[PDB]
């Protein structure tokens, strides 16, 4: 026994979203709806088909008809960009089940440029005979960039570890790149650089030793 | 403001025209779970509604409750002309249209509506009520709930004739206001069927021999209406 | 108010054993059926198992049956989960929660909250604590941070000044380096003493690094 909901649904701000679940035991059993944001636990938006908790916006409402149950979000806001899972029991009432999960993506999010802060190897890390340059990239939409490490105009490839982009609370994305050097590698150049490219725009940060 | 239950005096209760024939639809209704609350047996439901009559709109059925006494001839919450039945069943409905939750419904005077169906032990084995008796194995212990495991239609428990009384009272525990709908005509059951309800336990431990509440005085500003 | 403080496990070897726990407060735990839900990294929610109030009925997934087992103590007011013969596919964040309000006495809406969860990493690899380095600063704002390098497994919690400083703080998700050791860094932007509180529980480390220019 499983509950079927579409893995993806796309909507624009101010429009009425609809996410539906299906199951053979829905005539018997009540459903529940959980919103989940990045790096956070699930939170109920609607319970027992159509009952809203205090604290949840009036936007959120739930209806039921036969073997389907439909969570509805009116005048959708960017706030609501999140996964929505439906929850119910089988017709025996003993085996609990979650649906596949529906990724609700909100469209028309404006092009956000990435903020970049480049940190050099700490005074302490050089005493351990290592050197890690830390490039922190935050607040960019859509969620995808490319990172070019330049050792004094020369492109670097070895020792590079770059994160996959990660969805934040504010709905823009974040990433971080770690260039690994030895003390001498670091110290034998007048400058290194982290060059992050986002939608045909390359913004860079630079630091030396002295 | 007015506490429930009460005694409905037919001589004093007036006949209002606003009380039209009641629309009862438990076609969609199906029991989800059954419970031993510590006080009583309670079956929860999904689906079905009541409408028409004196109601401004339909109220969706929420739960079913059952009340009984230690003696077969004294178990109802409500009385009619100081007569007490073997037991009383309550059906709690709420204003889904107006309010966004059952908990929000309790907070308001137009939130809840409770039908009362009387059980009278008459030496007749009720085929339909037996389906509830078959679930009592699964909730013998106090504060235990099991899923209701049977095909069961609620509108087989409605009386023969559906003329009714009504008054502004409260929920049995006085937690909220509730407009009552009391059917004078009861349904027939056997003593052995009700006997199993007394073999349930409660919050030291002891069997639930009785769980009804004693009647209250009708206020100066509370009148009982009749269909 | 309701809180479901999900304590419990962490890193364990494949085929090993653990016992999670979930203490509860805010509602009559005794009246509710309770259930365990797990969620793997970047994956959906999966119901694991549930239990009846008294504990006379327990039901699990149609897998995992012969090795997982629930228990509960209503006096101590908590839910438990023994789990043996652990797999790599049991690597997930385990959540303690009430799901069904129809299966509950004196049901309340408030008791549908979920806790933070406990990460259960199953791996043949060994535990490793991080080396925490200070990231020093140099239009009216500045930026400084801490570098949590080379640890395994997840998670690590970086707060700033004992959880006082919240605004401006960004703790980035970790790279998973080819070496197999995680590594992250937490940054905070400030107006032009700051101490980061690093805590790796499996390694059982607690470093409180002071950042200075």
């Amino acid at each position: 026994y499983e509950l079927t909901q579409p893995p993806s649904v796309s909507v624009s701000p101010g429009q009425t979203a609809r996410i539906t679940c299906s199951g053979d035991a829905l005539p018997k059993q009540f459903a529940y709806w959980y919103q989940q944001k990045p790096g956070q636990a699930p939170v109920v938006m609607i319970y027992k088909d159509s009952e809203r908790p205090s604290g949840i916006p009036e936007r959120f409402s739930g209806s039921s008809s036969g073997t389907t149950v439909t969570s509805t979000i009116s005048g959708v806001q960017a706030e609501d960009e999140a996964d929505y899972y439906c929850q119910s029991v089988d017709n025996s009432g003993t085996y609990e089940v979650f649906g596949g999960g529906t990724q609700l993506t909100v469209l028309g999010q404006p092009k956000a440029a990435p903020s970049v802060t480049l940190f050099p190897p700490s005074s302490e890390e050089l005493q351990a005979n290592k050197a890690t340059l830390v490039c922190l990239i935050s607040d960019f939409y859509p969620g995808a960039v490319t990172v070019a490490w330049k050792a004094d105009s020369s492109p670097v490839k070895a020792g590079v570890e770059t994160t996959t982009p990660s969805k934040q609370s504010n709905n823009s994305y974040a990433a971080s790149s770690y260039l690994s050097l030895t003390p001498e590698q670091w110290k034998s150049h007048r400058s290194y650089s982290c060059q992050v490219t986002h939608e045909g725009s390359t913004v860079e940060k630079t630091m030396a030793h002295a | 403001q007015q506490l429930s239950p009460i005694n409905i005096e037919t001589k004093k209760a007036i006949s209002n025209a606003r009380l039209k024939p009641l629309d009862i639809h438990y076609n969609e209704s199906k029991p989800t779970t059954i419970q031993n609350t510590g006080k009583l047996v309670r079956i929860n439901f999904k689906g079905g509604y009541i409408s028409g009559g004196f109601l401004p709109n339909e109220y969706v059925l929420s739960s079913l409750h059952i009340y009984w006494g230690k003696e077969d001839d004294y178990g109802s919450n409500h009385l009619i002309d100081v007569y007490k039945y073997s037991g009383e069943i309550n059906l709690v409905h709420w204003n889904k249209k107006k309010y966004s939750s059952y908990e929000e419904a309790k907070k308001h005077d137009d939130g809840l509506i409770i039908i009362s169906i009387f059980l009278q032990v008459l030496d007749h084995k009720n085929v339909y009520f037996q389906k509830i008796v078959n679930q009592l194995d699964s909730i013998r212990s106090a504060n235990t709930s099991a899923p209701f495991d049977s095909v069961f239609y609620l509108d087989n428990l409605l009386p023969s004739k559906l003329d009714y009384f009504t008054y502004l009272g409260t929920t049995i525990n006085h937690s909220a206001d509730a407009v009552w709908i009391i059917f004078p005509t009861p349904i027939n059951i056997h003593s052995d069927q009700l006997s199993k309800f007394r073999t349930l336990l409660s919050l030291k431990p002891h069997y639930i021999t009785e769980n009804y509440r004693n009647p209250y005085k009708l206020n100066d500003d509370t009148e009982v209406y009749y269909s | 108010e309701v809180q479901l403080v999900e304590s419990g496990g962490g890193l364990v070897q494949p085929g090993g054993s653990l016992r999670l726990s979930c203490v509860v407060s805010g509602f009559t735990f005794s009246n509710y059926w309770m259930s365990w839900v797990r969620q793997a990294p970047g994956k959906g929610l999966e119901w694991v198992a549930n239990i009846k109030q008294d504990g006379s009925k327990k039901y699990y997934v149609d897998s995992v049956t012969g090795r997982f087992t629930i228990s509960r103590d209503n006096a101590k007011n908590s839910l438990y989960l023994q789990m043996n013969s652990l797999r790599a596919e049991d690597t997930a964040v385990y959540y303690c929660a009430t799901l069904n309000l129809e299966l509950a006495v004196d049901a309340i809406s408030e008791a549908l909250k979920w806790g933070q969860g406990t990460l259960v990493t199953v791996s043949s690899a060994s535990t490793k604590g991080p080396s925490v380095f200070p990231l020093a600063p140099s239009g009216g704002t500045a930026a400084l941070g801490c570098l949590v390098k080379d640890y395994f497994p997840e998670p690590v919690t970086v707060s700033w000044n004992s959880g006082a400083l919240t605004s401006g703080v960004h703790t980035f998700p970790a790279v998973l380096q080819s070496s197999g050791l995680y590594s992250l860094s937490s940054v905070v932007t400030v107006p032009s003493t700051y101490i980061c509180n690093v805590n790796h529980k499996p390694s059982n480390t607690k470093v409180d690094k002071k950042v200075e220019p």
